[PDB]
């Protein structure tokens, strides 16, 4: 009864166990007031956009630009790109997709109750399959992509710095390449 | 007048410019029938 | 349970019928728009719509290169200059006595006398004569009719885009290289 | 958010409205335990309780700056 | 000032053409007494384009409401138990009708509105004023013309509103060249209406257990 | 696969002319079908003249 | 199909399929099927490359015009890297033209590589059976019929050669290319190349 | 264009509509190719 994140709340019943990425975390319940299907939709959805987005960024950041195209780091590019014109571009098959895959999946999600669950678009050209664990590691992924690219966002506006996105770079994250000197002082 | 064929050329060939570079948007959104004044003016049926 | 051969994850609707009473069902209707029209009609609309792609892109290509002596005009300026002279006139009515019959049939066919979507009866030729090679002839029409509406699209966007002839591209996708492996640099 | 104070009465309007706040004659205000309002509305409940305290913290925001302060 | 609106025209047939009249411009008309060109001077519209395209989706509108009546009686006729929701109706109605209305109206107003009649009280005339889908995005042309807009979206979110003063505005009275109310003060209004409604929206009892009833 | 199609043209049904003793009654050619409503006789009459 | 029937592993990797990775395990069949068709396409197209750059940094060229006004020896004088920018924009049209031909040919025979054809088995006359085209039935693979007097097991053996090959001319033709962009990333080329 | 359809435009008020407008259209095209005849 009691949910495995919170160990200090009772779980949802619309939770369960079947659904790929399930942790028994939903503190808000929102699972009884939006529908799950739905609501998983959205999130492979925004799972995807996001692992899209922190592998190009970091790409176009590091260097990698295609030809023709302005040599500028991510957080301009968006500017670049719209000064330059080619960005409605990428709108067109964007346009496409949803407008011809995530309008009438909603609709049969929310309508249809024989219909193929959230984010599953059965897109599998390689066939390299859709078991419970490959999809645990897509939510996985997915999520941890989220939280990066909203991490990637919010400290290259701030810093206006390369890759690492800290104010010192890789000094931050590994504190021991600082001085050391301070930590030998004290002992 | 020029029957086709007979007092003349049948199929004519047509006049053209070696390439070109591309014409700007206001060229010709200026002069189009639906996105400009002049144009929509121009586009009505005549008698 | 019936998915659709073309959207595999969406139910077939209903309304595009048992699968396969038309030539070309791969259940391709997302927007569901034979829910709001009836099908036959949808159908006519189509293979009309094919049809005057067809033309339309056959008469582009031939006008950019070929056309009649009394017509010294390009193929952007041949519709404002045809209309002055009066020839379009004369497509819009034979066009439209063609048209109001078409009307009548498309009446007659929603109305239930038994005409197919499109089936004017025009075989002069014999071709699809034989009930065997009659429904590959209309996938194939339909096929070609569907690629002609994209065809006749980029040709006048293209067309217009760039002000070149033929090919409608640009300057330097006709003169300079288009399958470079050399840096690039800011254009093309 | 920029200012602490501004988001301090913010915090503070939405606490209040969301303790003083009833909803068909359940209040955390009127002895109705947090279980309760919970099981009743669940998520509705801090929806339209921030909600208001969002429109009554902006009054109040604002109010504060016209007068000086935030 | 010395131009007559008009926007009709009589045929010559029965000697009915003298009505159109002499209206200004090198034109000939009957004279209209409707409004619609102050009406459209406010909007913004400066270009006949803008005019026929405007009149085409008017007419794909009609076209709509014409099959959503044939549908919403013919195929899909809602239900006794539908149509008694009163208090969803009041819902959306104040705050999806009226509030949003309000609201896109506000946003056509400050992005459109304001900059194309700030230019023509200016002096610019209509060929030269810049086109609305140029205006819409092009952020330094609109601070150029007020300064505000700079700053984006941040003293909006931020409640740093007072920011926005020079675009939104409590200046009452009339403006000076036009003779009519100030297109600031208009946009102010219409926002400060479309919060007005949708705060009132949330109201009426509904699926949830939050709202009023009407009974 | 209309059952009694216009013989000047399949695609469209039979009009009464068609099925009628007039000199050329096997032809068809009635699109608006102007002989249902107009007496074919008098129709015919008035052709002639 | 499997990887564990399919050829390949050789006796540089110790007799046994070498997946450091666990791509292998992860994947499904048809996913190592269409593996097994990209890497023969891969090999194959680079030990075409490879000979290629060879030729063309050794500054080997046919006797002639590629085309007039422009000769072989014109196209190949500045390098390898640069003849293709040098050649025509009709003729690596042309070029790219039968590629098309070819690619689309290969894919569309019906027991295609990933639902039950033999992947990097490239059907011989790509060409043949399809409506409203005809083509001499000049094989794709060995024209000469050079495989007809080969057996089953030398043609595995073969096979397996063909894949140790591959893979080589694919380090080869990277270190090519690689070395012409960064000079000094791969020794062993010249300024030739 | 069915025969209901057909019955509905011989109804009354539209055939009334579709014939005075004839009416109107021939009287207006006679007014156009010989104006003001206050005479014959
Ligand atoms: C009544 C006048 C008339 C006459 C006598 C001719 C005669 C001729 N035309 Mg034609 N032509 C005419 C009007 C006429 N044309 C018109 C009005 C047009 C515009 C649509 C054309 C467009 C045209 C073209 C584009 C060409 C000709 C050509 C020809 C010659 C080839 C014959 C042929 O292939 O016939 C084929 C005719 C048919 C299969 C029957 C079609 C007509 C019936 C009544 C239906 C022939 C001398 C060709 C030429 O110049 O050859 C040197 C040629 O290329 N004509
Ligand atoms: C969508 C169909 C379409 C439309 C709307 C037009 C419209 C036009 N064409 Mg035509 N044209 C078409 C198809 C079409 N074409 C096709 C398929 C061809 C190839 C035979 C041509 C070849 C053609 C030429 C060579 C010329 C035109 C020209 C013109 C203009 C004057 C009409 C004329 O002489 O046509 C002539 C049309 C034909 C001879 C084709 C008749 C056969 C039709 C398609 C029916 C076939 C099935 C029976 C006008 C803008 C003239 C112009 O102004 O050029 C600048 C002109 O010189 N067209
Ligand atoms: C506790 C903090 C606080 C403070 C210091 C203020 C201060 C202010 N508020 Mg108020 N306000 C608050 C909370 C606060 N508000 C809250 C919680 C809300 C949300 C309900 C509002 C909603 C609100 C509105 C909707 C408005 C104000 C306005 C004002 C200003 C003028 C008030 C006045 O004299 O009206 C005098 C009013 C009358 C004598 C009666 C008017 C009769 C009507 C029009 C009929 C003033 C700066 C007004 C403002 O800023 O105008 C410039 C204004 O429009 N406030
Ligand atoms: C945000 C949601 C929304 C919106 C925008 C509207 C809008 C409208 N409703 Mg309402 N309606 C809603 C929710 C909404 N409704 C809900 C939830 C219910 C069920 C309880 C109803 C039930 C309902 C009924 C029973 C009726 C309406 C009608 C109307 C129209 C009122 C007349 C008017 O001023 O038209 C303004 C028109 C426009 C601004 C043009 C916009 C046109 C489309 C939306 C684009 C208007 C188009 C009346 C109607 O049928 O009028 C046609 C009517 O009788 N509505
Ligand atoms: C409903 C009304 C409305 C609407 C539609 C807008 C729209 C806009 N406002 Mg806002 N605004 C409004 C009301 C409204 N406003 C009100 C009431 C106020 C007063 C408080 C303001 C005050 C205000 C200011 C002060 C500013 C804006 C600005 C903007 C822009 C914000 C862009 C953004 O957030 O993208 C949201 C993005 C997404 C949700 C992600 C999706 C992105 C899509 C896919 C991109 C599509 C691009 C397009 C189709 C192609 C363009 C190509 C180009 C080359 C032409 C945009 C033009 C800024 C601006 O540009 O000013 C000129 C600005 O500085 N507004
Ligand atoms: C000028 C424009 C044009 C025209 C008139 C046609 C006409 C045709 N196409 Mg289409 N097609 C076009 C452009 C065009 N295509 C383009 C650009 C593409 C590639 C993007 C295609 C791709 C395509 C496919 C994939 C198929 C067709 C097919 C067909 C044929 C239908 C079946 C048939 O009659 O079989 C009997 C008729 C023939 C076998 C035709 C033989 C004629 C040869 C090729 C003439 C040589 C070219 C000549 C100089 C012009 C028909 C002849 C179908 C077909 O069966 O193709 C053969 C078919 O499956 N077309
Ligand atoms: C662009 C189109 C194209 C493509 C993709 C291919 C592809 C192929 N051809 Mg080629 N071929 C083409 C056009 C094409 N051909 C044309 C137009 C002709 C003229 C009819 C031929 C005639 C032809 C023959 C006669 C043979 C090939 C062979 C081959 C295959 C081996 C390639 C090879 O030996 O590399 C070139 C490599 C070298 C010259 C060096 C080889 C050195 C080693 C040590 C062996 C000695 C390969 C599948 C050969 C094959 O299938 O072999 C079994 C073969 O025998 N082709
Ligand atoms: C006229 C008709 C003629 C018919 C011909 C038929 C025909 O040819 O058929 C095609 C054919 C055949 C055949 C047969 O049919 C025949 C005839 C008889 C029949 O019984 C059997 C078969 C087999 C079916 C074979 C083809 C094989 C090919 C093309 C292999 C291509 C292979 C390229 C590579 C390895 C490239 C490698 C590049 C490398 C290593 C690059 C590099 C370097 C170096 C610089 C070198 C060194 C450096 O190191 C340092 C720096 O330290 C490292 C590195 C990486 O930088
Ligand atoms: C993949 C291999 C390949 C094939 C299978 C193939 C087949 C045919 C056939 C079919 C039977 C014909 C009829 C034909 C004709 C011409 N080919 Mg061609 N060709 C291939 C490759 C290249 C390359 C690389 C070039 C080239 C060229 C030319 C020119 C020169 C015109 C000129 O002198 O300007 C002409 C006339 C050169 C070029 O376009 O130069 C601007 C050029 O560079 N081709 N080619
Ligand atoms: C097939 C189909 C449809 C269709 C269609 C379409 C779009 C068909 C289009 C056909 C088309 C485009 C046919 C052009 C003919 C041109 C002619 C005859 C030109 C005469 C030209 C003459 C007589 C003279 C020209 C002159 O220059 C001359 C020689 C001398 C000069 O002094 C000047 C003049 C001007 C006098 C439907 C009905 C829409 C739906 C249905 O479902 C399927």
């Amino acid at each position: 009864a009691k949910s495995k994140a919170i160990p200090f709340l009772d779980a949802p019943p619309a939770l369960d166990g079947t659904m790929a990425g399930d942790k028994g975390f939903d503190p808000l319940l929102l699972s009884n007031v939006v529908p799950i299907q739905w609501a998983r939709e959205a999130e492979l959805k925004h799972a995807r956009i996001c692992m899209l987005a922190v592998v190009g960024w970091v790409t176009v950041d590091l260097g990698f630009t295609v030809p023709y195209a302005p040599q500028v780091s991510s957080l301009a590019a968006h500017d670049a790109a719209v000064d330059k014109g080619v960005f409605l571009g990428l709108l067109i098959p964007i346009a496409l997709v949803e407008v011809l895959a995530g309008i009438p999946k909603c609709f049969q999600i929310m309508n249809e109750p024989d219909a193929s669950p959230g984010g599953d678009y059965k897109f599998d050209p390689l066939g390299i399959g859709a078991s419970a664990e490959m999809q645990e590691k897509e939510i996985s992924n997915g999520r941890l992509a989220m939280l990066a690219f909203s991490g990637i966002v919010t400290q290259a506006a701030l810093t206006q710095g390369p890759f690492p996105y800290t104010y010192n770079g890789v000094e931050d994250l590994v504190p021991p390449m600082q001085s050391v000197q301070g930590a030998l002082s004290i002992l | 007048m020029t029957i086709p064929g007979l007092n003349a050329p049948g199929l004519v060939p047509a006049t053209k410019k070696p390439a070109g570079a591309k014409p700007s948007f206001e060229s010709y959104r200026d002069t189009s029938h639906f996105w400009s004044s002049q144009g929509i003016m121009d586009s009505v049926p005549k008698v | 349970v019936v998915y659709s051969e073309a959207l595999p994850f969406l139910v077939r609707r209903e309304s595009l019928g048992p699968v396969g009473a038309l030539v070309g069902d791969v259940g391709f209707d997302p927007l569901g728009f034979t829910e709001i029209l009836p099908l036959a009609w949808l159908r006519e609309a189509e293979i009309k719509h094919c049809r005057t792609a067809m033309l339309a892109t056959f008469g582009f290509a031939f006008t950019d290169f070929w056309h009649f002596p009394g017509f010294d005009y390009t193929t952007l300026e041949a519709h404002d200059a045809v209309i002055a002279q009066g020839g379009m006139s004369q497509l819009l009515l034979w066009i439209g006595l063609l048209e109001v019959f078409s009307a009548i049939s498309i009446d007659q066919m929603l109305r239930g006398s038994g005409r197919e979507p499109g089936d004017y009866g025009f075989d002069p030729l014999g071709f699809a004569s034989d009930p065997a090679k009659k429904a590959d002839l209309q996938m194939k029409e339909l096929a070609n009719g569907r690629l002609a509406m994209f065809a006749f699209g980029g040709f006048v966007t293209q067309s217009v885009l760039t002000g070149n002839t033929f090919p409608y591209l640009f300057d330097y996708q006709t003169a300079g290289d288009i399958v470079a492996i050399a840096a690039q640099g800011a254009s093309p | 958010q920029f200012n602490p104070a501004k988001a301090f009465i913010m915090m503070f309007s939405n606490i209040l409205i969301i303790c003083t706040m009833s909803i068909q004659g359940k209040s955390l205000a009127r002895g109705t335990p947090h279980d309760e309002m919970v099981e009743s509305f669940g998520i509705t409940w801090l929806l339209a309780g921030t909600s208001l305290g969002h429109i009554v913290g902006a009054g109040a925001i604002l109010g504060c700056t016209a007068a000086g302060f935030l | 000032t010395s131009i007559k609106p008009s926007a009709q025209v009589v045929w010559p047939v029965v000697g009915q053409e003298i009505l159109n009249g002499d209206v200004g411009g090198g034109f000939s008309g009957v004279q209209i007494t409707s409004g619609v060109f102050q009406m459209w001077r406010a909007s913004g519209i400066t270009n006949e384009t803008e005019l026929y395209w405007t009149a085409m989706g008017g007419l794909m509108m009609s076209a709509l409401m014409v099959f959503a009546g044939w549908f919403h009686y013919h195929k899909a006729a809602p239900k006794l138990e539908w149509f008694q929701n009163v208090e969803s109706m009041m819902n959306h109605h104040l705050a999806g009708l009226l509030g949003l209305g309000c609201l896109s109206w506000s946003g056509h107003q400050i992005h459109i509105s304001l900059p194309i009649n700030k230019l023509l009280d200016a002096g610019v005339a209509p060929q030269e004023i810049p086109l609305p889908h140029e205006l819409l995005f092009n952020q330094d042309l609109m601070a150029q013309l007020y300064p505000s807009f700079k700053k984006g979206l941040l003293p909006f979110f931020t409640l740093n509103w007072g920011e926005y003063s020079d675009f939104l505005t409590f200046k009452g009275g009339l403006n000076p060249i036009t003779g009519s109310l100030w297109l600031s003060d208009t946009a102010h209004h219409h926002l400060a209406l479309a919060v007005l409604f949708i705060f009132a929206g949330h109201m009426y009892r509904t699926n949830w257990g939050i709202g009023h009833s009407m009974k | 696969a209309i059952s009694k199609p216009s013989n000047a043209m399949p695609f469209l049904t039979a009009p009464p002319c068609q099925s009628s003793k007039l000199p050329g009654a096997e032809t068809g050619f009635d699109p608006l079908y102007l002989s249902e409503f107009i007496d074919i006789k008098w129709a015919r009459e008035a052709e002639l003249k | 199909a499997l990887v564990d029937s399919m050829e390949g592993v050789g006796e540089e990797t110790g007799g046994q399929i070498w997946d450091p990775l666990g791509i292998s395990e992860a994947v499904s069949d048809e996913a190592v099927m269409w593996f097994r068709a990209s890497e023969l396409k891969h090999g194959r197209v680079a030990m075409l490359a490879s000979v290629g750059y060879l030729v063309g940094a050794a500054k080997i060229s046919f006797p002639g015009e590629l085309a007039k006004g422009v000769t072989f020896a014109s196209v190949a004088a500045n390098g390898p890297y640069q003849a293709w920018d040098a050649v025509p924009q009709a003729g690596k049209l042309q070029i790219l033209s039968i590629i098309l031909a070819l690619e689309w040919a290969t894919e569309a025979k019906k027991p295609h590589y990933m639902r039950g054809g033999v992947p990097g088995k490239i059907e011989q006359l790509p060409f043949d059976g399809i409506q409203g085209l005809w083509a001499p039935k000049i094989k794709f693979w060995d024209p000469l019929n050079f495989t007809g007097a080969l057996s089953a097991e030398q043609k595995a053996r073969k096979r397996k050669a063909e894949l140790k090959n591959g893979r080589l001319a694919m380090i080869g033709i990277i270190s090519f290319i690689t070395g012409h962009n960064l000079p000094g990333s791969v020794p062993a080329l010249d300024s030739s190349f | 264009m069915s025969k209901d359809l057909l019955k509905y435009l011989s109804t009354a008020p539209v055939l009334l509509t579709a014939w005075m407008s004839l009416t109107a259209g021939m009287i207006i095209e006679i007014q156009r190719f010989f104006p003001d005849s206050l005479s014959f």
